[PDB]
């Protein structure tokens, strides 16, 4: 069984950025509550619509939209870094700022 | 969907969507239910029915003190399992027994045993949350769960909670389930995109490490996800291929989900928040899928083996091989209703909905609003076994048989003229009840027939 992460262990600031586009990183905040700072409107471009939320699963993390349910879904790589796939097949990064 | 409605296609879609096996899903062999449940018992190893009588009867302890050599094993602190541990860990022995025929009685080891189990907690963990053993070590019936002031998952398990699953989990171990792929916590960086099978996640199978969302399943709701807490589709038909399926439980009449008379937590629904996930078993009996009290749009499969999109989730809920489930309830969202072989009452509620009543004489409510009945085959409703559309409202339901005329129309005639399609609509005043008599194969007579309570015109039929 995987050791599902807390809140409190998964909050702290994250750069986000898509492989082959580096120089085009966000850094946004999660907070212990579960929500994220205002920077988060930066992952729009990828996303389409905005995350409002995030939670942990043992395997990764789900950031939530507005209406509560609707998800991109990223897998834990390594000890902070998760990584998914936006826009098609491009492969998303997130790691400990 | 060629040639049908868009509703027959809405129909077809969703009896689809979930299909396993003879494709790829993710870049990755679609396994069948059968598939799946031998990956997870490939190791091959069991219990034997030692003592001859058809049953794995199985003892438990909860440990009070470290076993002997304890400190042997390099585990840190021990600890007994808390009264919300014991709890929580009972109701998932339930929810294996419940599906197998294998007993789990508290105890010590004992001369009529097949064998004996243990659970206590562990301090120290080089990556896992939890172990057990398999049922052919030397420590089989051993589970163990990590607890330390960096974990407290295990501390505080609950229905929907990752802590009850993975009491679920281990005890899987121990009755013999493998994870479905050759991977392990703390073992590397094990992902989904290495895993043997597409339907290697949490929608199949509790013993998965990859979440449901990786095969589409949504089960977040109001921000957060859920986790099966009793065993899912997989799971069961793994753990029936070992010990043998409990015909016993359940079989009388049960419902599922609100109003549940299943008397399980993870099959109760009491409000429109709730996160169900689970898989359904029963023994027997004229059963019920109960899902009125969602307000979300929901698509409702009544297949063996099938999914369904439950209380704004989707690929949450689903009925095990070789369960034969009658009912289905809606709720006041636009839903579909899928029915099967049986005869099935199907109600739509509030909201316009969809209903498929399949083989056998089914009642079919729509409710309110505007609802479409569809048609598939000519035996979904025959002269000598026909549906009754309970409350069929002319001018706003709709029967749809698209999917038998594949929208080449009917002939609408005072009596059969010899042809394929010719359609006679009758209205019998004293009884409330419309007719519908189609001759599909143009023998002259009726091969077809559906009856409405409440009159039916031409207009109401989409063909
Ligand atoms: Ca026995
Ligand atoms: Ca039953
Ligand atoms: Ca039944
Ligand atoms: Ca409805
Ligand atoms: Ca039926
Ligand atoms: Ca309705
Ligand atoms: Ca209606
Ligand atoms: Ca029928
Ligand atoms: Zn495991």
């Amino acid at each position: 069984s995987l050791m599902l992460l807390s809140p409190a262990q998964v909050a702290g600031s994250w750069t986000f950025y898509v492989q082959g586009a580096e120089q085009d990183a966000c850094t946004v905040t999660l907070k212990k509550d579960r929500t994220f700072s205002a920077q988060v409107s930066c992952l729009q471009a990828w996303l389409g619509r905005t995350p409002t939320t995030w939670s942990p699963t043992p395997d990764g993390l789900l950031l939530i939209g507005k209406d509560g349910s609707q998800s991109l879904f990223l897998e834990l790589r390594e000890a902070g870094r998760y990584e998914g796939s936006v826009e098609g097949s491009k492969t998303l990064v997130m790691q400990r700022a | 969907a060629n040639g049908t409605s868009s509703a027959f296609t809405q129909v077809d879609n969703f009896s689809h969507f979930y299909d396993r096996g003879n494709h790829l899903v993710n870049g990755k062999p679609s396994f069948t239910v059968d598939q799946a449940a031998d990956q997870l018992t490939r190791s091959g190893a069991s219990w034997y029915d030692l003592n001859g009588d058809g049953v794995i009867n199985l003892s438990y302890t909860f440990l009070t003190s470290p076993p002997p050599g304890y400190a042997s094993r390099g585990l840190g602190t021990f600890s007994s399992f808390s009264g919300l541990q014991k709890e929580q860990a009972k109701l998932s022995l339930e929810s294996w027994a419940d599906v197998a025929k294998v007993t789990f009685t508290e105890g010590p080891a004992a001369r009529g045993d097949d064998g004996h189990m243990t659970f206590a907690n562990f301090s120290a963990s080089n990556g896992g949350a939890a172990f057990a053993y398999l049922p052919n070590s030397s420590r089989k019936g051993e589970s163990w769960y990590l607890i330390n002031k960096d974990y407290d998952v295990n501390k505080t398990p609950g229905e929907g909670n990752y802590g009850r699953q993975t009491l679920t989990h281990e005890i899987g171990h121990t009755l013999g389930l493998s994870h479905p792929g050759d991977y392990n916590a703390g073992n590397g960086n094990p992902s989904y995109r290495d895993a043997v099978y597409g339907e290697d996640t949490r929608a199949y199978s509790v013993m998965s490490y990859w979440s449901e969302k990786n095969t589409g399943q949504v089960f977040t709701k109001t921000g957060e996800g859920a986790y099966a807490s009793a065993p899912l589709l997989d799971d069961i038909a793994a753990v029936q291929k070992l010990y043998g399926a409990n015909m016993e439980t359940r079989a009388g009449d049960t419902v599922y989900g609100f109003n549940s008379t299943a008397d399980r937590d993870y099959y109760s629904a009491t409000s429109a928040t709730d996160k169900l996930i689970f898989s359904v078993w029963d023994g027997g009996g004229n059963d019920t899928l109960d899902f009125s009290g969602f307000s979300q749009n929901q698509k409702i499969n009544l297949a063996a083996g099938s999914f369904s999109d439950v209380g704004g989730m989707t690929g949450n809920v689903s009925i095990a091989q070789g369960v034969t489930i009658e009912n289905a309830i809606g709720g006041s969202g636009n839903d579909l209703l899928l029915g099967n072989a049986a005869s099935n009452i199907l109600k739509g509620g509030a909201g316009n909905d969809i209903i498929y009543g399949g083989g056998g004489a089914d009642k079919l409510w729509g409710g309110s609003g505007s609802d479409t009945f569809v048609y598939r085959e000519v035996s979904d409703s025959t002269p000598k076994a026909a549906d009754t559309l309970m409350d069929f409202q002319t001018g706003l339901d709709k029967i749809d048989l698209t999917g038998i005329t594949h929208l080449s129309g009917l002939n609408f005639v005072n009596a059969f003229t010899g042809q394929a399609g010719d359609a006679v609509v009758s209205y019998n005043q004293a009884s409330n009840a419309g007719s519908l008599q189609v001759d599909f194969s143009g023998h002259g007579v009726a091969d077809f027939l559906i009856t409405t309570v409440g009159q039916v015109a031409t207009y109401d039929i989409v063909a």
